[PDB]
C-alpha cells in the first residue's frame, strides 16, 4: 500500500511531499487558516484508492499525507502529527513558517521514512532557567453574583533552558495549592517515571535544545471544585456590568485581582478581548466606545467596529498588585434598533503567565540530582520560557 | 519645466491606471493641461478623463482648458483635438456637456479624420448624458455620416448605435443612413459593426431587420475576413432574426460557416461548430448536412472541439451512424483519453506517438453520450447489443479512474435499462458486473454501480447459475457498502433466494442452505447500520432465510411448500 | 477541484524545493535544484547520478531524493535501480549513510528476493559485528523485508543482539523478533521469546519505542509470550514522555486483539484483579487465567496506562489512548468508565482548539462504545461556545451518548442553551438533535425534559429542513425507548407536520415513519396521520417517496393481523372481533391504494416494487 | 467594444494593457494571467492564438487545453517571435472586429518596430500604445490601412522628440 505526505503551507502552498512505498500515482485549504483543515480527496479510481488525507497546521505549516485504502484515516494523521512535531524540535522552534520549512524538506522526507518501512508504519509516536509559563483561559458563568468556574483552561508550558553537558536529573515538585494536579504533560526529554515519581512530581533528563518541561492544562473546573477556587484573582475576574446606564453608556467594573497570582510570576501580555455580544445585536447596534479603563500596566485600545475591546496588560504587572481594570463602555448607536441592552455577553480574557503554573504546578523546589553540589558545574540559568496558549477564557454574563 | 511635468504626468496616469484616487490627481493635471504642449495637453487630458467622473471643479477647470484648445483649430489640430475630445467626452456634467456639444459640432467639421472620428466618439459619449445636447448635434451627425473617410463613417456608427442603446427611437430614424453607410464600406471591419449595430437596432424594430437583412448577406458575400461571416451568424441567428421563416438567409449563413470550419484556425473551427450545434437545436436539418463537418472534428485534438463534437452526436445519430460514433468513440478513449484522468499534460501535437487526450471533464461527458445514445429511437438497434455492453463495463472501468461520481451513476442507469432490453445479454452483464463487484476498485468508489447490479440481479438470478458467488457476493462484500447500496443488497438477496428456493433444482444444493444461514448473519449484522430503516430490512430478511434452512434441512422438494407457509408468516408478522 | 489543487501544491514544493535544491548543491554537484525538478516532472536519472556523484553531501542529497520520490509516488520510479546502488552503499561505515541505506530497503523490500537477499546478507554480517549501532538498523530492515527465508538468520541474529547489553541494539533486536516472527514462525517463536523478555527490560526511547513498536508485531500470533513481555513495557509508559507513550498504546491495542489469552477459567483473584491475569503456561508460574487481557500486569497495565496517559493532562497520550480502548474492549473493558473519564479530562482540559475536535470525536466514538462511562463527564463538554460547526455538532453526539440519570438534567440545560444561543448552523442543530434523542435511550427519568426541550425547539426556533430531519429521527428514537412519554410525544410532532407542509425530504420521511411505527402502541389513530402524508406524495423527491410508502405499508400491516382477520372481509372472522380488529381494509386501504399508485408512478423501481408487495400482501389478507 | 487589449513579452510580461471600459482591475487581471499561463501550456505550434473560453475553463485544468473564459469574455491570443498579444472582447464586439483589429496590430507592430525586442518596445511603448488607441477610437479603427498605421507611429515619434527628457 502508498502512503504519501505532503506538507503545506497556510496559504496553500505545497511544501514537501512525500511517498512511501509502492504504487503511486479547495476549501479545506482555505479553511486552514482553521489550524486544522485540509481533508481527504478521494484520488481514487475503483482501484480504491482511496484517498486520504489528512493534514495538519502547525505554526502556519501544514501537512498532508495520503494512503491508500484501508489504514484508516487516524494511522495516517497520527503520522502526520509524528512527523510535524519532528519538525519542530528539528528546526529550533519557534517558526515553521512557510519559509523555514521549505528550508528543512530534505530532513522532513526521511524523519517520514523512518517512520514508515516498518513496516509498520512505525508508528507515528551550564545553565538552568525554569520560567513557568502559563495561559489561563477561562469560561466563567455568572450566576447567583458568584462568577462560577465554568471551564477553564490554564495551558502551562514549563520550559526550562539548559546548558548542561552530562546528564544530570531534576526533580521538580509541584504543589498543589490542594488541588490535585492532574497532569503536567511532559515533553521528548522529560520523564515522570511511576507513580516514583508521583503525580505531582517530573523528572527532566538533559537534551541540549529548550524545552517545554510539561504542559499542564488544568481544567479548572474540577480545579476549581476539588481546590473550591472562586477565583479570586485571576480567572475569577468579577465583571460587574453595573446599568446606571445612560442611552450610550454604562460602567463595568472588572478587577482582575492579583491576590491568587503573588508568585505568579510575571504576566506577559493579559489580552482582554472584552466580545460584545454582536452576535445577537449586529455589530452596528453595537456601537459601541469605551472610554477609560484603569489598568496600572498596560493600554486600553478598542476596536469597536468590530464590536471588541482590547485591553493589552504588559507583563510588568506582576503581583498581588492589582489592576483593576475600570471603565466605562458607551454603546453608540447609529441605528436606534439598538434596544440599551447588550446582552452582555463573554468576556474572555487570556492571561498569559510566566512563571507560574497552569494547574497551580507551581514549581516547590527543583533539586538536581547527581551527587552534584552547587558549583559543582551546574548554574541555574535565566531564560527558560513557557509559553501557553488556550482559547480563550469567557465569562458569560 | 515641461520635460519634469511629463515625468510627473507619467506617475500620475499609472497611479490612476491602478485602482488608486482619481480625485487627487486632477488639480496637477489640470496645471500640465494649462502648458501649452499638445503633448502635455494630451497625457494631461488622459488623466483628467480616466478621473473627472464626479468632481466638478476637476471638470469645470478641465472643460475650460479643453475649449479654449479647441476652439482654436489647434493647428496639430488633430493632436489636440482629438485628444481633448476624447477627454471632453469622457468628462460627462451638463454644465460641461452643454459646452463641449457645442465645440464637438465645431469639430466634425474640420478636415482630417481623425478629428472627425474622435469628434464622433465624443459626441457618443455626452449624449450617453444629457439628450438635450442630442438632439441640437443629431444633424451634425447626419451630416458626417457622408464624410468620405471610410473610418469616420465606423464611428457614426459605432455612435448612434450606442445613442440606440439608449435612445433607440432618434435611431431608428437615422437607420436608413446607416444602411447607406454600410452599403458603401469596402473594409470588414466596418462591416462587421455595422451589422452589430442593425442587430442591435433590431432589438428594438422588426422592420430594420428586414432593411438590412438583405444588406447582411450580401456583405457576407463581399468580405472575406473571417468574422464578417461568423457576425451575419450570429446576427441572422439572433435578431432572431429568424423566426423559420428566415432559414433561407440562415442556411446561406451555415454554409459559410462549414466551409470555414475546414480552415486550420481553431477560433474559426471552434465558432462554426458552436454556431451550428446552436443552428442545429434550431435546424436538424442543417446538422444532416453538417455531420461531415462534425466526424472530421472527432478525429481533431482540440478538447474544445471534441466537446461540441460530442454534443452535436448526440443529437444527430442516425444508426450507421451511432454504431460508428460510439466505436469511435470507445476506440478513441482508449486511445484520446488519458492524459488528464492522469494530471493533466498539456497536449502535444508532435509526438509522433501521441500525448493523449481528454480531460476529466470530457471523460464524463462521453459517458453519459454513450447512454443516451443507446437509448434513443431506442437502439433496439445497437445491432450488437454485445459490444454495449461492453462498452458500458469498459467505461465503469474508466470511470473509476475518475472520479466523479457522477460517471459512475449515469453509467449504471443505462446498464440496467439495457439488460432489460434484450434478453440474451443479459448472463453476460450479470457475469461481468459480478466480476466487477468482486474487483475491490468498484467497492471504492462505487456504490452507485453496485447498486444498479445488485438490482440486474434479483431480477435476473433466474438466468444465473451461480446465484450462489452472486450471493456469496454480496454477502462479504456487503459490510463494505453504502446505506443506499447496503439496502438494495439486501433486498435484492432476499429476493433470490425465494426465488431460488422455489428454482433450486439445479440439485437443492447444500449451499442454498448455507448461503440461507450466512445472509442470516449479515443481516443481522447491518441491523447495526446508522440507518434503521435499513435495519430492520435486513432483520426482516434475517427470518426469512433462518426459515428456508429448516425447510432445506428436511428436503428439497418439500421447500417450496414450507417456505410459502412460513415465509410469509413470518415476514409478515415481523412487520405485522 | 483535489487533483488540482495536489498539483498546485507541487508546483509550489517545485518553486521553493527548485531553490533550495540549487542552494545545497553548491555543494551536491549540485541536486538542489532537481527536486523542483522533478516535482515538475523529476525522474530516475539524475538520482542515480548523484549516486554516483563521489561527494558526501551528494551521496547523501541523493539517498534524500530517492526516498522521497520512491515516497512521493513519482510511481514511475523503478525501483530495483536505486536498489543495488544504495546496498553498494550499506557497506560504507558512515552511519548516515547506513541510516539511508535501510530507510531505503524496507522500501524496496517490500517486494523482491535477491534485493533482499542482498540486503539480508548484508544485514546479516552487520548483525554479527559488534556495531551496535549498524547492527540495530540493520536488523530493522531486515525486519521491515517481509521473508520466511530471512528467519533462520535473523533469529540467530537476533538472538545475538538482544544478548548483546546496548539499548540501541535491544530497541532495534525487538524490531527484528518481531518483523520476523509476522513470517517463520515456528522454528523461530521459542527463542524470540525468552529474548524479547530480556530485552523489554531497556530504559532507552528509542529503544522501549521499538520493542514495542515490535512486540505489536510478532504477537498477533504468539501472545502467550508476550505477556510476561508487555509488562515493562506498560510498566514504562505510564513511567514515560508523552510521546513515547502514545506508541505505546497503538500496540496494547493490537496484541489485546490476539491474547485474548483466552478465557478458560479466568481468575479474577490474581492482582489487583480485573477479570484476573494469567502468567503464562510455559512460565507456570501458577496459571492465572486467560482473560488475561483484561487483567495481568500486561493488559491491565496497559489499560490503567492508558488511563494515567490521559489522566496525565497531555492530549495526545489522551487521544491515542482513547482509540486503543477503542479496540481492546472487551466491551467490559470500556465500560471503564476510568478511559472515558480520561478523555474527558483531556477534552475539557484541552483549550486548544485542535484537540478540542479530536476530543470531541474519541468521546463520541467512546461513546459509541459504551455510553454509560462518558457520564461523570458530560458537564465538561457542555460545549465550549467560542467553537466551530463541527466541535458544536460533536459536543451534541457526545451529550447525547452520556445521558445517565444524574448527568442528564445538566446536559439537556446545556443543550437547550446552546441551541438557543450559538447561532447555530444548521447542521449543528441537526445533530444536537441526533443526541437528546441517543439520550432518553437511557433515561427515563430524565425523558421528559428532553422531550419538551426537542419540541419546544422545534416549535419555537425557527429551525432549517436539515435540522427537522434530525429531529425527526430523534423524537423517534425516544418514542422507541420511552413509551409512556411517547404518546405525548407523537401528538406534538403530529401537529408539526401537519403544519409544514413544506417539509424537507428528510423531515417527511422521518415524522411519516414516527407514526408508522408509533402506531402499535396505538394504531387506532394513525389512519389519521397517514392520511396527512399521501396527500402530499406526488409532490416529493424519490427517497421520501420510498419511506412514505414503506410507512404506509408498516401502518398497513401492524394492523392487518389487527386489520386481516378484519378485512378478510366479510371473512367472518372479522365480523367477529378481537381489539383493533381495526376498520380494515377501507381506511387502510384508501391509504394504501394512493401510495402504490403514486409508487407505480415514480421512476425509483424500489419504491415501486414495495408498493406492489405492499399491495399484494395487503390484498390478499 | 475590446475592452482591453494586453501585450506580454516572452517572459510573460505584460508590456502593455490598454482598458476602454472600466472594469474591475482585480478581474482584469486575473483574466490576463490565465492567459498568460495558458499561453504557456500551449505549445509552440499552437500557440494558441486564443483562448475563448466557455466559462467554466475559465479554468478547469482538466484536459489541459482549457481554454479561458469567464463566461461572456472571448480571449484572442497571438504569438509573434518574442510578444504575444492579447485582446479580450465583449461579446457584443464581434470576434472578426477584434481578430482584425489584433492582426492589423500586430502587424503594425512589426512594422514599426520591426525587431521587437522587449527593450524597444518598453522603451517605446507609449508609441505602442498610441498604436493601440488610434486603431480604436471612437470605436473605431479609423485607419485600418497598415500603410497609415505604419506612417501614424512615426507622427507621434515625431512629438515625442521635441519633448525627450520626459519621454525618453
Amino acid at each position: 500500500m502508498y502512503l504519501s505526505f505532503y506538507i503545506t503551507d497556510t496559504k496553500n502552498k505545497l511544501i514537501f511531499q512525500y511517498l512511501l512505498g509502492a504504487t503511486a500515482p479547495p476549501q479545506l485549504l482555505e479553511d486552514s487558516s482553521s489550524d486544522d483543515y485540509l481533508d481527504h480527496s478521494m484520488v481514487g479510481r475503483d482501484l480504491e484508492v482511496y484517498k486520504y488525507f489528512s493534514v495538519i497546521n502547525k505554526l502556519n505549516y501544514w501537512c498532508l499525507a495520503s494512503t491508500s485504502k484501508s489504514k484508516g484515516p487516524l494511522d495516517c494523521f497520527t503520522f502526520l502529527e509524528t512527523i510535524d512535531r519532528i519538525l519542530l524540535e528539528y528546526f529550533d522552534k519557534d517558526k515553521l513558517s512557510i519559509k523555514k520549512i521549505v528550508n528543512n524538506y530534505d530532513r522532513i522526507s526521511l524523519i517520514f521514512n523512518c517512520c514508515v518501512e516498518a513496516g509498520e508504519p512505525n508508528v507515528s509516536d551550564n545553565e538552568l532557567y525554569v520560567d513557568l509559563l502559563e495561559t489561563f483561559h477561562v469560561v466563567f458563568e455568572k450566576k447567583k453574583s458568584h462568577l462560577r468556574l465554568l471551564t477553564g483552561s490554564i495551558h502551562g508550558i514549563v520550559d526550562v533552558r539548559s546548558y548542561l553537558n552530562d546528564n544530570p536529573l531534576v526533580a521538580v515538585k509541584l504543589n498543589t495549592m490542594g488541588n490535585d494536579i492532574g497532569i503536567p504533560s511532559l515533553h521528548d526529554c522529560v520523564e515522570i517515571n511511576d507513580g516514583v515519581f508521583s503525580p505531582s512530581n517530573i523528572t527532566f533528563i538533559p537534551p541540549d535544545g529548550k524545552f517545554r518541561l510539561l504542559e499542564y492544562s488544568v481544567d479548572l473546573s474540577s480545579q476549581v471544585k476539588q481546590s473550591g477556587v472562586r477565583m479570586n484573582s485571576i480567572g475569577l475576574m468579577s465583571l460587574h456590568f453595573q446599568n446606571g446606564l445612560g442611552k450610550d453608556s454604562d460602567e463595568f467594573e472588572l478587577s482582575l485581582n492579583i491576590e491568587n497570582f503573588k508568585k505568579v510570576s510575571q504576566v506577559d501580555d493579559l489580552k482582554i478581548d472584552l466580545q460584545f455580544n454582536v452576535e445577537n445585536a449586529d455589530p452596528n447596534e453595537i456601537a459601541y466606545k469605551i472610554k477609560i479603563l484603569r489598568n496600572t500596566h498596560g493600554r486600553f485600545e478598542n476596536s469597536i467596529i468590530m464590536g471588541q475591546g482590547q485591553w493589552i496588560f504588559d507583563k510588568s504587572t506582576a503581583t498581588g498588585t492589582v489592576p483593576v481594570l475600570r471603565g466605562c463602555i458607551e454603546y453608540e448607536n447609529t441605528g436606534p434598533n439598538f434596544t440599551k441592552k447588550v446582552d452582555l455577553q463573554t468576556v474572555s480574557l487570556e492571561y498569559s503567565y510566566i512563571g507560574q503554573s497552569a494547574s497551580g504546578i507551581y514549581v516547590e523546589a527543583i533539586d538536581i540530582v547527581s551527587g552534584l553540589t552547587i558549583g559543582k558545574n551546574t548554574k541555574l540559568y535565566k531564560g527558560a520560557k513557557y509559553k501557553t496558549q488556550t482559547g480563550n477564557f469567557q465569562v458569560r454574563l | 519645466d515641461l520635460n519634469s511635468k511629463t515625468n510627473a504626468v507619467l506617475k500620475l496616469t499609472y497611479l490612476e491606471m491602478y485602482g488608486f484616487d482619481m480625485a487627487w490627481c486632477n488639480f496637477h493635471i489640470l496645471e500640465v493641461m494649462s502648458s501649452n504642449k499638445l503633448q502635455q495637453k494630451r497625457v494631461g487630458y488622459l488623466a483628467a478623463s480616466q478621473s473627472f467622473y464626479k468632481d466638478s471643479d476637476i471638470l469645470m477647470l478641465a472643460t475650460n482648458l479643453l475649449k479654449k484648445d479647441l476652439k482654436y483649430d489647434g493647428n496639430n489640430d488633430v493632436v489636440k483635438v482629438g485628444i481633448a475630445l476624447s477627454g471632453l467626452s469622457t468628462i460627462i456634467t451638463p454644465s460641461l456637456a452643454r459646452d463641449i456639444a457645442d465645440d464637438l459640432f465645431t469639430m466634425l467639421n474640420s478636415t482630417r479624420p481623425y478629428i472627425r472620428k474622435k469628434a464622433i466618439t465624443a459626441l457618443f459619449k455626452v449624449f450617453l448624458q444629457y439628450p438635450e445636447a442630442l438632439r441640437d448635434n443629431f444633424d451634425k451627425f447626419v451630416s458626417k455620416l457622408d464624410d468620405d473617410d471610410i473610418s469616420v463613417v465606423s464611428a457614426a456608427v459605432s455612435v448612434i448605435c450606442e445613442l440606440s442603446k439608449k435612445n433607440p427611437q432618434p435611431f431608428i430614424q437615422l437607420s436608413p443612413l446607416l444602411y447607406e453607410i454600410l452599403v458603401t464600406i469596402d473594409n470588414n471591419w466596418i462591416i462587421i459593426r455595422l451589422l452589430k449595430l442593425f442587430t442591435n437596432l433590431s432589438q428594438v424594430e422588426p422592420k430594420l431587420r428586414a432593411k438590412l437583412l438583405p444588406k447582411i448577406l450580401e456583405l457576407m458575400e463581399s468580405t472575406v475576413a473571417t468574422s464578417v461571416i461568423y457576425e451575419s451568424v450570429n446576427c441572422i441567428v439572433k435578431g432572431n432574426m429568424l423566426e423559420e421563416d428566415d432559414f433561407e438567409t440562415a442556411m446561406a449563413c451555415l454554409e459559410r460557416l462549414h466551409t470555414f470550419c475546414d480552415s486550420q484556425d481553431p477560433n474559426l473551427r471552434y465558432i462554426s461548430c458552436i454556431l451550428f450545434y446552436k443552428i442545429g437545436k434550431i435546424n436538424t436539418d442543417f446538422i444532416s448536412r453538417f455531420d461531415q463537418l462534425i466526424i472530421r472534428l472527432l478525429s481533431d485534438v482540440d478538447v474544445s472541439i471534441r466537446s461540441k463534437a460530442i454534443e452535436l452526436v448526440e443529437g444527430i445519430v442516425d444508426e450507421d451512424n451511432l454504431k460508428a460514433i460510439v466505436q469511435t468513440l470507445m476506440k478513441q478513449f482508449v486511445d484520446e483519453d488519458v492524459v488528464i484522468l492522469q494530471t493533466g499534460s498539456i497536449v502535444y501535437e508532435k509526438s509522433k506517438r501521441i500525448p493523449i487526450i481528454i480531460p476529466e471533464n470530457y471523460k464524463i461527458k462521453m459517458v453519459n453520450v454513450i447512454i443516451s445514445i443507446c437509448s434513443a429511437d431506442n437502439y433496439s438497434s445497437v445491432n450488437d447489443f454485445e459490444w454495449y455492453n461492453a462498452v458500458i463495463m469498459d467505461l465503469a472501468m474508466l470511470c473509476q479512474d475518475i472520479s466523479d461520481k457522477s460517471l459512475g451513476s449515469k453509467i449504471g442507469e443505462q446498464f440496467r435499462n439495457l439488460m432489460i432490453k434484450v434478453p440474451s445479454m443479459r448472463e453476460v452483464t450479470i457475469a461481468n458486473i459480478i466480476k466487477l463487484i468482486s474487483n475491490d476498485n468498484i467497492n471504492k468508489q462505487l456504490p452507485t454501480v453496485l447498486r444498479e447490479c445488485i438490482w440486474c440481479l434479483g431480477e435476473f438470478s433466474t438466468l444465473v447459475e451461480n446465484g450462489n458467488d452472486l450471493i456469496k457476493i454480496m454477502t462479504e462484500n456487503i459490510s463494505y457498502y453504502s446505506h443506499s447500496v447496503q439496502e438494495v443488497l439486501i433486498l435484492a438477496l432476499v429476493k433470490v433466494f425465494s426465488n431460488w428456493c422455489n428454482n433450486f433444482q439445479e440439485d437443492k444444493r447444500f449451499e442454498i442452505k448455507m448461503v440461507l444461514k450466512e445472509l442470516i448473519e449479515f443481516f443481522e449484522n447491518l441491523s447495526y447500520s446508522s440507518t434503521f430503516e435499513v435495519q430492520e430490512r435486513s432483520v426482516e430478511v434475517l427470518e426469512f432465510l433462518r426459515l428456508s434452512l429448516e425447510a432445506l434441512e428436511e428436503d428439497t422438494e418439500g421447500l417450496p411448500m414450507l417456505l410459502s407457509e412460513v415465509l410469509p408468516s413470518f415476514f409478515n408478522a415481523y412487520e405485522l | 477541484m483535489v487533483d488540482s489543487i495536489h498539483r498546485i501544491a507541487s508546483a509550489l514544493d517545485t518553486a521553493k524545493v527548485i531553490t533550495r535544491e540549487a542552494a545545497a548543491v553548491a555543494t551536491s554537484k549540485l541536486g538542489e535544484s532537481s527536486y523542483t525538478y522533478y516535482s515538475q516532472n523529476i525522474n530516475p536519472q539524475q538520482l542515480v547520478t548523484l549516486l554516483n556523484s563521489r561527494n558526501s553531501r551528494e551521496v547523501r542529497d541523493a539517498m534524500k531524493r530517492i526516498i522521497s520520490i520512491m515516497a512521493s509516488d513519482d510511481d514511475s520510479i523503478d525501483v530495483q535501480l536505486y536498489f543495488a546502488d544504495v546496498v553498494k552503499n550499506i557497506t560504507t561505515n558512515d552511519t548516515k549513510v547506513k541510516r539511508l541505506i535501510h530507510l531505503y530497503l524496507l522500501r524496496f523490500a517490500e517486494n523482491d528476493p535477491n534485493l533482499t537477499l542482498l540486503s539480508i546478507n548484508s544485514l546479516q554480517k552487520s548483525l554479527s559485528d559488534s556495531n551496535s549501532e549498524l547492527r540495530c538498523f540493520a536488523l530493522s530492515a531486515l525486519s521491515d523485508m517481509k521473508m520466511s527465508s530471512l528467519a533462520p538468520i535473523i533469529l540467530h541474529t537476533v538472538k545475538k543482539l538482544v544478548t548483546d547489553p546496548s539499548a540501541m541494539v535491544r530497541g532495534e533486536v525487538a524490531l527484528a523478533i518481531i518483523k520476523l516472527y509476522r513470517a517463520g514462525k515456528n522454528d523461530y517463536h521459542e527463542e524470540l521469546l525468552d529474548i524479547l523478555k530480556e530485552l523489554m527490560a531497556d530504559t532507552d526511547p528509542k529503544v522501549i519505542s521499538c520493542a514495542v513498536l515490535a512486540y505489536k508485531e510478532c504477537y498477533a500470533d504468539h501472545l502467550e509470550l508476550l505477556h510476561g513481555h508487555f509488562r515493562r513495557y506498560c510498566r514504562i509508559i505510564k513511567q514515560l514522555d508523552s510521546w513515547s507513550q502514545s506508541y505505546l498504546i497503538e500496540l496494547l491495542i493490537k496484541y489485546c486483539k490476539q491474547y485474548l489469552p483466552k478465557p478458560t477459567v479466568v481468575d479474577k483473584s490474581s492482582e489487583g484483579s480485573p477479570r484476573s491475569c494469567p502468567l503464562p503456561d510455559k512460565y507456570n508460574e501458577i496459571e492465572y487465567p486467560s482473560y488475561e487481557v483484561v487483567n495481568d500486569p500486561d493488559l491491565d497495565l496497559f489499560l490503567q496506562s492508558l488511563n494515567c496517559l490521559i489522566y496525565s493532562s497531555n492530549p495526545t497520550v489522551i487521544l491515542s489512548c482513547c482509540n486503543a480502548l477503542y479496540q481492546l474492549a472487551s466491551p467490559l473493558q470500556m465500560k471503564n468508565t476510568k478511559f472515558i473519564e480520561a478523555l474527558v479530562r483531556t477534552v475539557t482540559m484541552t483549550e486548544n482548539q485542535g484537540n478540542k475536535e479530536m476530543l470531541l470525536q474519541a468521546i463520541h466514538f467512546l461513546s459509541i462504545l459504551d455510553q454509560t462511562l462518558f457520564l461523570p463527564y458530560t458537564k465538561k463538554f457542555y460545549v465550549f461556545p467560542k467553537d466551530p460547526i463541527v466541535a458544536s455538532i460533536w459536543k451534541i453526539q457526545i451529550l447525547s451518548t452520556l445521558i445517565n440519570e444524574s448527568n442528564v438534567k445538566e446536559i439537556f440545560k446545556e443543550l437547550k442553551y446552546y441551541v438557543a444561543s450559538a447561532h447555530f448552523p444548521e447542521n449543528v442543530v441537526i445533530m444536537a438533535v441526533k443526541s437528546l434523542s441517543r439520550c432518553g435511550q437511557l433515561s427515563t427519568s430524565w425523558e421528559s425534559h428532553v422531550m419538551k426541550w426537542l419540541i419546544d425547539h422545534m416549535e419555537s426556533h425557527n429551525l432549517s429542513a436539515s435540522v427537522l430531519d434530525a429531529y425527526v429521527n430523534v423524537i423517534r428514537m425516544l418514542v422507541q425507548k420511552n413509551p409512556t412519554k411517547h404518546l405525548r410525544i407523537i401528538f406534538k410532532l403530529a401537529d408539526l407536520l401537519t403544519v409544514q407542509t413544506s417539509l424537507a425530504d428528510n423531515a417527511r420521511a422521518g415524522i411519516v415513519w414516527l407514526f408508522g411505527e408509533i402506531a402499535s402502541i396505538e394504531f387506532k389513530i394513525c389512519p389519521d396521520v397517514l392520511r396527512r402524508l399521501i396527500q402530499n406524495f406526488s409532490n416529493e423527491g424519490p427517497e421520501t417517496r420510498c419511506q412514505i410508502l414503506v410507512l404506509s405499508a408498516k401502518l398497513l400491516s401492524y394492523d392487518i393481523d389487527n386489520f386481516k382477520q378484519a378485512q378478510v372481509t366479510g371473512s367472518e372472522e372479522n365480523n367477529q372481533n378481537p381489539p383493533y380488529y381495526d376498520f380494515s381494509g377501507s381506511r387502510i386501504s384508501q391509504m394504501y391504494n394512493a401510495v402504490l399508485y403514486l409508487a407505480k408512478y415514480d421512476d425509483e423501481f424500489d419504491i415501486r416494487d414495495r408498493a406492489r408487495m405492499i399491495s399484494s400482501l395487503f390484498d390478499s389478507g | 467594444m475590446i475592452h482591453a487589449v494586453l501585450i506580454f513579452n516572452k517572459k510573460c510580461q505584460p508590456r502593455l494593457v490598454k482598458f476602454y471600459t472600466p472594469v474591475d482591475l482585480p478581474k482584469q487581471k486575473l483574466l490576463l494571467e490565465q492567459v498568460y499561463e495558458l499561453i504557456s501550456q500551449r505549445n509552440s505550434d499552437f500557440q494558441s492564438s486564443f483562448l475563448v473560453t466557455p466559462p467554466s475553463l475559465l479554468l478547469s485544468n482538466e484536459n489541459n487545453n482549457d481554454e479561458v473564459n469567464n463566461e461572456d469574455i472571448q480571449i484572442i491570443y497571438k504569438n509573434y517571435a518574442t510578444l504575444y498579444f492579447t485582446f479580450i472582447v465583449d461579446d457584443q464586439e464581434s470576434e472578426l472586429a477584434i481578430l482584425d483589429l489584433i492582426q492589423t496590430f500586430v502587424e503594425s507592430l512589426d512594422r514599426c518596430f520591426t525587431e521587437v525586442n522587449e527593450l524597444d518596445l518598453i522603451f517605446n511603448w507609449q508609441t505602442l500604445e498610441s498604436v493601440l488607441e488610434e486603431i480604436v477610437q471612437g470605436g473605431m479603427v479609423i485607419e485600418t490601412n497598415v500603410n497609415r498605421i505604419v506612417a501614424s507611429v512615426d507622427e507621434l515619434n515625431k512629438a515625442a522628440e521635441s519633448t525627450d527628457s520626459k519621454i525618453g
